[PDB]
């Protein structure tokens, strides 16, 4: 089931909803990455540019890996753990877009992205935790990836900051293993 | 704008 799997599909849901009542570009001005160094101490932002999605597919596409991938590690390894990789992998995914290309970005592809690099790594290093990403999947995350970079109009800092981020968590957690 | 994807 998955209490921490579910919670982030309903408000993803729940924000997708009033982005089609009030427009994108509402939503955005209060859930996006500040834009203005006066608005820094408005903390939510930082983790809010996440539940934002621009289309169905963006929103649909995001969510079943989220509820694949997301689902395995809080089955596995605890919600405390799921909470700990998205709130980091949200953040740090979130600063190095905002450098890349501004603070106009918004969707759960960068958690998504550290996501593929802990299971997968973790995977190779503790195979005993229980989680795994099948090779064919592994390739189907490389050319996503590489697609951003000759282009849709993808978030390039968020996918290469996440994976950095998920490969990094999942190295630390297969010493203490 | 730029979907994370």
């Amino acid at each position: 089931a998955g209490p921490v799997t579910w919670v982030m599909m309903i408000a993803c849901v729940v924000v997708f909803i009033a982005m089609q009542i009030l427009g994108d570009q509402e939503v955005m001005l209060w859930l996006a990455w500040p834009f203005d160094p006066t608005l820094k101490f408005e903390f939510w932002r930082y983790f809010t540019h996440a539940l934002m999605h621009f289309s169905l597919m963006h929103i649909l596409f995001n969510l079943l890996w989220w509820w694949y991938l997301g689902g395995a590690v809080e089955k596995r390894l605890g919600s405390g753990k799921l909470i700990v990789i998205t709130l980091i992998s949200a953040l740090l995914s979130g600063y190095v877009q905002q450098k890349f290309s501004g603070p106009w970005f918004g969707g759960l592809s960068g958690v998504v992205f550290a996501l593929m690099g802990y299971v997968w790594l973790r995977g190779e290093r503790d195979p005993q935790s229980g989680i795994y990403l099948q090779r064919g999947l592994i390739i189907f995350a490389l050319i996503w990836i590489v697609a951003g970079w000759f282009d849709m109009s993808m978030a390039n800092g968020a996918h290469i900051a996440g994976l950095a981020v998920g490969l990094a968590m999942a190295f630390v957690d297969s010493l203490n293993a | 704008v730029r979907m994370a994807a």
